[PDB]
């Protein structure tokens, strides 16, 4: 999921929270058919589904 | 005199009563992430007949 | 001060019940305020009932304001006819030194200067009576001068609450717990050392008092970091929460910068205003205390040498 990240960037500011996936920040989707399905895609997208 | 119109009062009787106003750690202050993020106050006080 | 220094005589009135006869020679050493340095008095004039004001009965905090205007004296020897006592703002003595005898709940070490105090503190409340000239006696507390300046701080801090419709009542010295007795305070006195406060809050601000207001967020980023930082905050003033919420920044630039100090002056109107007004609120620490065969604790109930501090 996003999940585990959702949870997270809620924590404050003044404590450092950094995530990157791939050397990427995380984007996030909804869903995903047969006809996108991006299969060798760079940066983080990523999926929540 | 300053120019008039200035100076504001003091909210720090005001910001202590709500937890919402955005507060400062001992790591955040002296840096400008966090200096736009709290209250701004420029007294000013060259119209003062100050007692000397 | 005189060659012999100059000794005041309180003269005894004949009328003397025999047990308040021996009542004053346990007054040995005790703080008397004389009004005048008349060189011959009663004890109606040094006793509680002359020591009223017009129709008022003084309370604690409005006894203060009572003391400034008169004169503090020690009493030397007692005298089958009379009492004879050396006044502190005259110079004191032919040879420098007076025994003060210790009706103080807290014991003395040397140096310390010496201002005094009404009775205040519960239980130990003790005035001697002499029921055959019926004539009341309250003798002032002898104390260190950081803790009388505790004590005037509590009380006038006290009588802030009364004009706005918790706690301080309790102090701490050697460990020791100790509160204090007060019921009432009269809104006239309290008025008189509050406007004695404000009037001296005020002519310490100076141009550059902003200034320094701008090393409000480097203290608060410096207690991060060295733990006797963190010895001022502690965590009930003002300025820790202050901090966490208000950026202030300086104002630029100011008139005539090239020719004046504005960091200077502000210190130097400090100075002379709030440092000050420890001497303004009660009176002044004009006693220390020098032991000669070295004491290094006066025990409290005893006596102890004594001389003047500037």
């Amino acid at each position: 999921d996003c999940d585990a990240l959702m949870r997270r960037a809620a924590l404050d500011r003044h404590r450092d929270c950094r995530v990157s996936a791939g050397g990427h920040d995380p984007v996030y989707a909804a869903a995903c058919n047969v006809a996108t399905a991006d299969f060798n895609r760079n940066d983080g997208q990523l999926l929540h589904n | 005199p300053p120019a008039p119109n200035r100076n504001p009062d003091f909210p720090l009787a005001g910001l202590a009563a709500n937890p919402q106003t955005p507060r400062c750690s001992a790591g955040q202050v002296t840096n400008p992430q966090f200096a736009d993020r709290l209250y701004r106050w420029q007294p000013d006080l060259r119209g003062r007949p100050t007692a000397r | 001060m005189l060659a012999d220094g100059f000794e005041t005589d309180i003269a005894i009135p004949s009328g003397i019940s025999r047990p308040d006869a021996a009542a004053l020679q346990r007054c040995e050493g005790r703080v008397v305020f004389l009004p005048t340095i008349r060189r011959q008095l009663t004890l109606a004039d040094v006793a509680h009932e002359s020591f009223v004001s017009g129709g008022v009965s003084p309370d604690t905090l409005g006894l203060l304001l009572a003391y400034r205007r008169r004169f503090p004296a020690v009493i030397t020897r007692v005298l089958p006819t009379r009492i004879v006592a050396c006044p502190l703002d005259v110079g004191l003595t032919h040879a420098g030194t007076v025994n003060l005898r210790n009706t103080s709940p807290v014991d003395l070490c040397n140096g310390d200067p010496i201002s005094l105090v009404p009775p205040v503190f519960e239980g130990q409340a003790t005035d001697v009576r002499l029921d055959s000239l019926d004539l009341t006696l309250r003798f002032p507390v002898p104390l260190p001068s950081p803790l009388a300046r505790e004590i005037v701080a509590r009380l006038v801090a006290r009588g802030i609450r009364d004009l706005n419709p918790p706690d301080l009542n309790v102090l701490y010295y050697n460990g020791s717990r100790l509160s204090l007795l007060a019921d009432v305070q009269q809104l006239g006195p309290v008025n008189a050392e509050l406007r004695s406060l404000v009037l001296n809050m005020v002519y310490s601000i100076t141009e550059g008092t902003t200034i320094i207001l701008t090393l409000i967020p480097r203290l608060f980023a410096l207690s991060a970091q060295d733990g006797y930082v963190n010895a001022l905050l502690q965590m009930q003033s003002v300025t820790r929460e202050a901090a966490q919420l208000i950026h202030p920044e300086a104002p630029a630039l100011m008139q005539d910068g090239e020719r004046r100090l504005p960091l200077y002056e502000a210190l130097v109107a400090w100075l002379t205003h709030a440092g000050q007004l420890g001497d303004t609120l009660a009176l002044a620490p004009v006693v220390r205390v020098c032991t000669f065969d070295g004491a290094a604790v006066v025990r409290s109930g005893d006596m102890a040498p004594v001389i003047r501090y500037p």
